């Protein structure tokens, strides 16, 4: 079945540099690279010709690698030039590494890289209705601190799931960094059947890359080989920031209170409740 | 048969055939007369002339004709040299007739309106499904070895004897039977024939029925569904009135020329006002597979497929052995009645 | 594990007994005979038995052909 | 289709090790094997271990299995490992010769018979020298088959089709004929056609100075591969280098002109492997230049034609005169009656219908397809596709043509209870693999997928 | 030349929470030959996919099934969460004929009843795909479109390739008044957009309700699977859901727990909601010879933008269909894929 | 009769052989409506004109910019247009 296999990798300069800060500066995304080279061509090999592509994020922006968008206008050597072309643009995303790609560090695109694959995938699915591609993606990213949880990319992840559920697509996730099992990817990678490797920093990750993700491409028979359990209560009250279980949801605005709620004007929507409402809800 | 099924009171219409005198230069109001009275040889009392002398007395609108190609057009062209009506009708039965003189008989009564084009009209939702069969009765090394003395036509009772064969007409004689359906056989044997209908037991049309007996098995085989299962020999056609039809089986297939075959096919597939079965108008040719005719059994089918009835193919029988009177289902015993044949 | 190769051929009893009585005319290549429908043959010989069934019925048929 | 992977078995172990010294063709006899099969090499490629079965049972869980047992039988009868009964268990491991040549041709490694290639200015255009490879398989095809003119010129080549019987054409007379070989010539289309043909020159060129795994590496060479600049010149051995200018002369090498030049790495190389897309003075209408005519009313409708196409066609229908767009012709069963006169069994003309004639049945075949298969369930009557009155008349025409039947598989035995039998005969129809069966007997000839899995059941 | 929307009037509320129940006609009409097997067959195909995206846009929802035969209104499944329990109701149903009359006052007075325990917060629906053309009315049918009217059960239905006053009437007096609720295919893909169309939240302007603010927990998935148990079917599941109050083990679904009875959800159903609450802004096609900007797309990478001048091709239009609130282009794949699956709007979400 | 306003539909149709030549004598906002082809018509392919013209009336075929030019929108499109056709 030829499996299109997407990788996309972000490197934001600040958080390649806490690759670099964790434990020692004991190797830096090249030994990821230097993995990720080996894995491209892997999957180009295994399925039929099946295709492969690269997409990037800036600290400051996103771009696409493998597939080379209009420049111009060994071991089987289509490994070579998928690993020298990606080699190449990839080295032109270092020279746009600078002081304002330093700057823009507020946002992380790694949210608008992804939604942009899922119009690319839809892009060669639409084309290729011959020799449907068991399609199937996956994510590194280099753990970096200063945000424990940077909530500001919350809905899009959220949506690109039913797009990947509603696509019928099986995502895998790998986190290479500190010890962060990012919930929303956590329950992202459970939502669309996926394998979540938490592996650690400077592990050539060739290993772990062979062994759980090359579970989906069409085959999907196999253990999924997860991390631990995927809980599902979700975001923190976003009044309170902390975690409900019973939660106290607003109204139309659909926020989510905690025990907390002000009693009118929900902290995300300008929806009064009802005081009989507050006072029903405030029976118990 | 339909004229008092159809609107018409045949006080008025004379039938007249100059050993039928009936009431000419009286009949008051549309008349039916024939040919051969109209004018022939059989010119035959002087009824037929004064019907003739009525012909052309009275002034005619129209004139329906049925088959005029059959007898001389030039009587015709003497119903047609002395009367002078308004119209005709051309209801012919052939594109081409030994009537298609240079002047046709188109050109006299009115132009085609209706030919060889049977597809805009009969679809309109006037004719019925008609399903068409054939069985290949299995093959028996008597009838090889049969077929292997002797190339010559005489085989041709020797496949239509197989016992299998009587074997498959009694299920579906059980099987229409239990549909409570009608079934027609077409068997032009005598002996084989009786062997089979004393095989079956059935008061049964066979080779030379007593047309009472006929007509006795017939009621007792439209209207009474007991006896499901009649024989017609090559007495059928031509002509009886031929009975209605749900399940056709055909035994010969010789009947040549095959002008015929489009004939028997037609005449021997009567219409059923029957819609219990799915397939009303069954159409069967059990033949010994591996035999002579399987040359003018593929010849059947092309014609039939050409013609256009539903046709299939049911070699893998629902119960073929588990039907009754398993008589002579041996191949000893086909060899058997293959001697017995062999006489025949 | 037990498993008995061979030619199973399956066919009707008379065809049967004439590839029986054919292969009884060539030496009882026929291994094992299962049913009146299936025989077990060595596949060595099964060749020659239609050769000599294709003579016998060539033999036989002379095929007619009216 | 010989199958020519059964072929690299029957080399015994060491020609297979041979074979397998050069890591192209240590990276080549992996891509055949099942996928099953191609899981269990990688894995034990790398880590330099052996691995006992129960883990490789454990591995493959319930249906599929049948593949499990499909992986390792193939991969034990080319060898390319060595099973250990060590300890009595089951020690899985490599013909390292394989793992390690693939390891070194997966981590660009030493198959320099698969690094024979050279990269130079390749002029060789898209449309540049396969035309004559592809005319080349035109002309021979035409030869072979019986064209009007039997332009095939390869001598070697026809003493290999006359030698290796691979038509039944008087060879004697000259006749390139379909005899039952040569109307399996008809049917395996490019693979199975492709594997043919290199069946036959191994078996034709095994005398003398054959150097099979320099055949095999020089075969591998020149398909595995544009060997382009140095294939011909340098990658190729002194038999390699006359197979691969004898594959240069039939073309399988489009070796460029002068005859001395890097291997001209013709797309027919690459076809013979690929089972992808297939198509190949200056004018040559594509693609859909071929057309045929077959229909419900069993008559040819030829409005797009090729002559040897249409030769073909009328090899098995009578051809009377050719029109501006139609050859005079209609199919009966008289007309297939000439290829049931050659033995031609009603069976590969069956997949030729739906694949060949297609240029002009694109549409007859696109409205007699109508997706009816999700519609099957749905509505279970299908749309005739594929069209089933034809087979019918091939089969009874076949059937007319018959009364001989055999099976393959084992007689079993052993089978001491009824519900043993019972449950084992109720488990076969779900996988289907039972021919015939009676519990009076307790025989049955079929296939041993029953017993590995209640021996496996049963022991594991 | 463009086929665009001006604007929408209503991406406040949608109805978030919904009860829709679907009732078809299995009558004589539908075996008439107009669409492709007939009436009956092919309605009952889009149904099906009605069926399978009314779910995945509104899966909070409920639907019910009934069938109109006979003079004789005959529900074949009840309103449920549970797709699969209609989906195999309408695979059954296919297999019987149409037949008889389309009694349209009794299934509109089954369907009014039916929708009583439905609360106020769920909404209250009914979707009449009418196909023949004569009723036959066991009672006032005013008195129950009044009582259908009373209940706040707006009804929209799509009739054939006809037009019939009465559900005019209906869809206009059930739909506060606004009629837009009776319209009508003249084809099977006009048909296929009146199915899919049926799926979203329906809001016109919504009057001033009582906005209640609705109580539940979020289930979790059980682990052991030897432990092969449930407490909503009494079988043995291999891991099911555990609602946060009940405490019992409830099989996958976001179906309401059945111990303590708490509406079950995880997180995917209400983001749904989201889009459809709040959705984008239409990708503006932009001017052919006025936008001059990347001869490419921006949620991919689309060469093709034109051909740069050639007379009727260039004079024609730039594929340029780009975002407003972004100013981003997109290639009309892009911008009707972009508007298609995730709203997500590629350019709006990266600044 | 039929018909009321602009909005109105109904189908006129005529059955009589002296129709044909009479279609000059109907008014002529009728007569703009019978068209050439119209005339004659058997039975049949009356039914099959009417079956068209009640599905395609049937749809809400709305532009509102057209009707800018036969509804004459509020006012303006009279008092824009007409006052430009003192002419
Ligand atoms: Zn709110
Ligand atoms: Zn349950
Ligand atoms: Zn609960
Ligand atoms: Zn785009
Ligand atoms: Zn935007």
């Amino acid at each position: 079945s030829p499996s299109l296999l997407t990788v996309i990798i972000e490197i934001a300069p600040k958080l390649w540099t806490t690759f670099d800060e964790e434990g020692n500066e004991k190797g830096s995304i090249i030994k990821v690279l230097e993995a990720l080279i080996v894995f491209l061509n892997a999957h180009l090999a295994f399925n039929s010709a099946n295709k492969v592509a690269v997409i990037a994020a800036y600290s400051q922006g996103i771009k696409y690698l493998y597939p080379e968008s209009t420049s111009a206008l060994x071991x089987y050597r289509r490994f070579r030039n998928v690993d020298e072309t990606l080699v190449e643009e990839i080295y032109k995303l270092f020279e746009l590494e600078k002081k304002q790609i330093e700057q823009n560090s507020q946002r992380s695109t790694l949210a608008g890289a992804m939604s942009a694959g899922l119009t690319y995938v839809n892009r060669i699915s639409k084309e290729s209705v011959t020799t449907s591609l068991k399609s199937r993606l996956l994510v590194l990213t280099c753990g970096s601190g200063s945000s424990k949880d940077e909530i500001f990319q919350y809905i899009p992840i959220m949506n690109c799931i039913f797009s990947a559920t509603k696509m019928k697509c099986p995502i895998d996730v790998v986190k290479i960094g500190g010890s962060k099992e990012s919930t929303f990817l956590q329950q992202t990678t459970d939502a669309t059947n996926g394998v979540y490797l938490h592996v650690e920093s400077t592990e050539g990750l060739i290993q772990y890359l062979a062994t759980a993700m090359f579970i989906d491409p069409s085959l999907r028979p196999i253990i999924v080989k997860p991390n631990h359990g995927s809980v599902d209560f979700r975001t923190s009250c976003y009044l309170t920031g902390r975690v409900v279980a019973v939660g106290f949801i607003c109204s139309v605005c659909l926020c989510v209170l905690s025990i907390i709620p002000p009693g009118n004007k929900c902290p995300a929507c300008d929806s009064q409740f009802d005081e009989h409402v507050i006072a029903k809800l405030k029976r118990k | 048969q339909f004229l008092q099924w159809c609107t018409l009171q045949p006080e008025n219409c004379a039938v007249f055939t100059s050993d039928n005198k009936e009431m000419f230069q009286t009949e008051s109001g549309l008349v039916v007369s024939t040919y051969s009275m109209v004018a022939n040889t059989r010119n035959r009392s002087h009824d037929s002339q004064k019907v003739m002398d009525f012909l052309t007395g009275r002034e005619w609108g129209f004139i329906i004709l049925d088959e005029v190609h059959v007898v001389p057009a030039a009587m015709f062209r003497r119903v047609v040299s002395t009367i002078a009506a308004h119209a005709k009708l051309g209801l012919t039965a052939t594109l081409v007739r030994e009537d298609d003189k240079i002047g046709d008989l188109n050109f006299l009564i009115g132009p085609k309106l209706y030919e060889a084009n049977w597809m805009e009209l009969s679809q309109k939702g006037h004719i019925a499904n008609v399903q068409c069969a054939e069985v290949w009765c299995p093959m028996t090394a008597e009838f090889y070895q049969e077929y292997l003395r002797e190339t010559a036509r005489k085989r041709m009772l020797l496949y239509i004897m197989n016992p299998t064969k009587f074997q498959a007409c009694q299920f579906l004689i059980q099987y229409h039977e239990r549909r409570g359906d009608k079934i027609i056989v077409f068997s032009d044997n005598v002996y084989a024939l009786q062997e089979y209908a004393l095989k079956m037991g059935k008061p049964f049309i066979y080779g030379s029925t007593p047309q009472q007996e006929r007509m006795n098995i017939l009621q007792n085989f439209q209207y009474n569904d007991q006896i499901n299962t009649i024989f017609l020999s090559k007495v059928g056609d031509t002509s009886i009135d031929l009975p209605e039809a749900t399940c056709l089986i055909q035994i010969s297939s010789h009947y040549g020329s095959r002008r015929q075959e489009a004939q028997r096919l037609g005449r021997i597939l009567r219409a059923k006002r029957r819609n219990d079965e799915g397939f009303n108008a069954f159409f069967y040719s059990l033949v010994s597979k591996d035999t002579q005719e399987m040359y003018y059994s593929t010849k059947r089918q092309a014609f039939l497929v050409d013609q256009g009835y539903a046709f299939k193919v049911i070699t893998h029988l629902h119960g073929m052995e588990n039907i009754p009177n398993l008589a002579y289902a041996s191949p000893r015993e086909r060899r058997e009645l293959l001697q017995e044949v062999l006489l025949k | 594990a037990r498993a008995r190769k061979g030619a199973l051929v399956q066919c009707d009893p008379s065809i049967k007994a004439l590839i029986l009585q054919i292969d009884a005319k060539m030496s009882d290549i026929v291994l094992e005979e299962l049913d009146d429908t299936h025989l077990l043959v060595n596949p060595s010989k099964v060749e020659f038995v239609k050769h000599e069934l294709n003579r016998l019925l060539s033999k036989n048929i002379y095929n007619p052909m009216d | 289709k010989h199958s020519v992977t059964q072929y690299l078995e029957e080399i015994p172990q060491q020609v297979q090790n041979r074979l397998y010294t050069s890591p192209a063709t240590c990276l080549a006899i992996y891509r055949i094997l099942p996928p099953l099969a191609k899981f269990f090499i990688m894995a034990m490629v790398f880590n330099e271990n052996e691995v006992p079965l129960l883990d490789l049972d454990k591995w493959v869980n319930s249906n599929g299995k049948l593949q499990f047992q499909n992986a390792i039988k193939s991969m034990k009868s080319l060898h390319l490992l060595i099973p250990n009964k060590s300890s009595g268990t089951l020690m899985i491991n490599l013909n390292p010769t394989f793992k390690i040549s693939l390891r070194n041709a997966l981590t660009g490694g030493e198959v320099q018979n698969s690094f024979g290639v050279v990269v130079e200015e390749n002029v060789v255009s898209l449309d540049l020298l396969d035309e004559y490879s592809a005319n080349k398989w035109e002309t021979i095809l035409h030869f072979m088959v019986g064209t009007p003119l039997a332009k095939i010129p390869s001598e070697k080549v026809l003493n290999l089709l006359k030698h290796s019987k691979l038509m039944e054409e008087v060879n004697s007379t000259g006749e390139f004929k379909i005899t039952n070989e040569g109307f399996q010539f008809l049917l395996q289309e490019i693979n199975s056609q492709l594997w043919t043909l290199l069946l036959q020159y191994l078996k034709m060129i095994e005398t003398s100075k054959m150097d099979l795994v320099d055949v095999l590496h020089f075969i591998f060479m020149l398909g595995a591969l544009e060997v382009g600049k140095a294939y011909k010149i340098d990658a190729l051995s002194e038999t390699q280098r006359i197979m691969l200018q004898d594959m240069r002369d039939y073309g399988l090498v489009f070796q460029k002109h002068s005859n001395d030049s890097i291997f001209y790495p013709t797309k027919l190389a690459l076809m013979l492997t690929s089972d992808t897309k297939t198509i190949r003075g200056l004018k040559n209408q594509d693609i859909p230049d071929g057309s045929l005519i077959v229909e419900t009313n069993f008559k040819i409708y030829s409005y797009s034609n090729s002559p040897l196409q249409i030769a073909v066609l009328s090899l098995f229908v009578h051809l009377k005169a050719r029109f501006v767009n139609m050859v005079l012709g209609q199919i009966t069963r008289e007309s297939i009656r000439r290829a049931l006169t050659n033995g031609i069994t009603a069976d590969q003309i069956i997949a030729y219908l739906e694949t060949h004639a297609h240029p002009q049945m694109r549409r007859l075949a696109e409205e007699k397809l109508e997706k009816k298969l999700e519609l099957d369930p749905n509505c279970k009557e299908p749309l005739q596709v594929l069209p089933p009155t034809v087979v019918d008349q091939i089969r009874l025409w076949q059937l007319e043509l018959d009364r001989v039947i055999t099976y393959e598989g084992s007689l079993y035995s052993d089978f001491e209870t009824s519900q043993e039998y019972n449950l084992l005969s109720k488990y076969a129809q779900d996988i289907g693999v039972l021919l015939w069966k009676d519990d009076k007997k307790k025989k049955f000839f079929i296939s041993k997928e029953g017993n590995s899995q209640v021996l496996d059941f049963a022991k594991r | 030349k463009k086929r665009t929307a001006k604007k929408n009037i209503t991406p406040y509320q949608r109805g978030i929470i919904r009860s829709l129940i679907l009732t078809l006609d299995c009558s004589e009409a539908m075996l008439e030959k107009d669409l492709r097997p007939n009436r009956h067959a092919m309605i009952i195909q889009y149904a099906i996919d009605f069926v399978h995206e009314f779910f995945d846009q509104n899966p909070i929802s409920q639907m019910g099934i009934i069938i109109m035969r006979n003079g004789l209104a005959q529900l074949v499944s009840q309103v449920s969460g549970n797709p699969q329990d209609h989906i195999d109701a309408l695979k059954s149903i296919r297999k019987q004929e149409p037949k008889g009359n389309p009694s349209l006052q009794n299934a509109l007075e089954m369907a009014r009843g039916l929708l009583l325990p439905v609360p106020a917060h769920c909404t209250r629906e009914v979707l009449i795909v009418f196909g023949s053309l004569s009723t036959t009315d066991p009672g006032d049918i005013h008195q129950t479109i009044d009582s259908l009217v009373s209940e706040k059960i707006r009804v929209k239905v799509l009739g054939l390739s006809a037009q019939v006053a009465i559900c005019k009437e209906l869809c206009k007096a059930t739909n506060y008044g606004d009629e837009s609720f009776y319209k009508i295919l003249l084809d099977e893909t006009h048909l296929k957009e009146l199915f899919n169309e049926a799926v979203t939240p329906l809001p016109v302007n919504k009057i001033n309700k009582g906005f209640t603010l609705v109580k539940m927990g979020f289930p979790t998935r059980i682990f052991e699977d030897t432990p092969t148990f449930c407490s909503c079917h009494s079988k043995l599941v291999y891991g099911g859901y555990f609602c946060p109050n009940c405490h019992s083990k409830v099989c996958s679904l976001p179906t309401v727990c059945p111990c303590c009875d708490l509406m079950l959800i995880l997180s995917t159903h209400l983001a749904r909601s989201y889009h459809h609450l709040m959705p984008l802004k239409t990708f503006a096609e932009v001017p052919t010879t006025e936008k001059f900007r990347s001869e490419d797309c921006f949620s991919c990478q689309s060469r093709f933008p034109x051909x740069x001048x050639x007379x009727x091709x260039x004079x024609x239009x730039x594929s340029r269909y780009r975002c407003e609130d972004c100013k981003q282009e997109f290639c009309v794949d892009c911008d009707v894929f972009i508007h298609e699956i995730l709203h997500n709007c590629p350019g709006c979400e990266s600044k | 009769r039929v018909l009321r306003g602009k909005d109105d539909y109904g189908v006129m149709v005529l059955a009589d052989r002296r129709f044909s030549r009479k279609r000059s004598q109907l008014p002529k906002w009728i007569a703009q409506g019978l068209s050439d082809a119209d005339l004659n018509l058997s039975t049949d392919m009356a039914i099959s004109n009417t079956k068209q013209f009640l599905r395609t009336m049937a749809q809400p075929t709305d532009p509102k910019d057209q009707e800018g030019v036969s509804v004459w929108s509020y006012e303006d499109l009279i008092k824009h247009q007409n006052s430009r056709k003192d002419q």
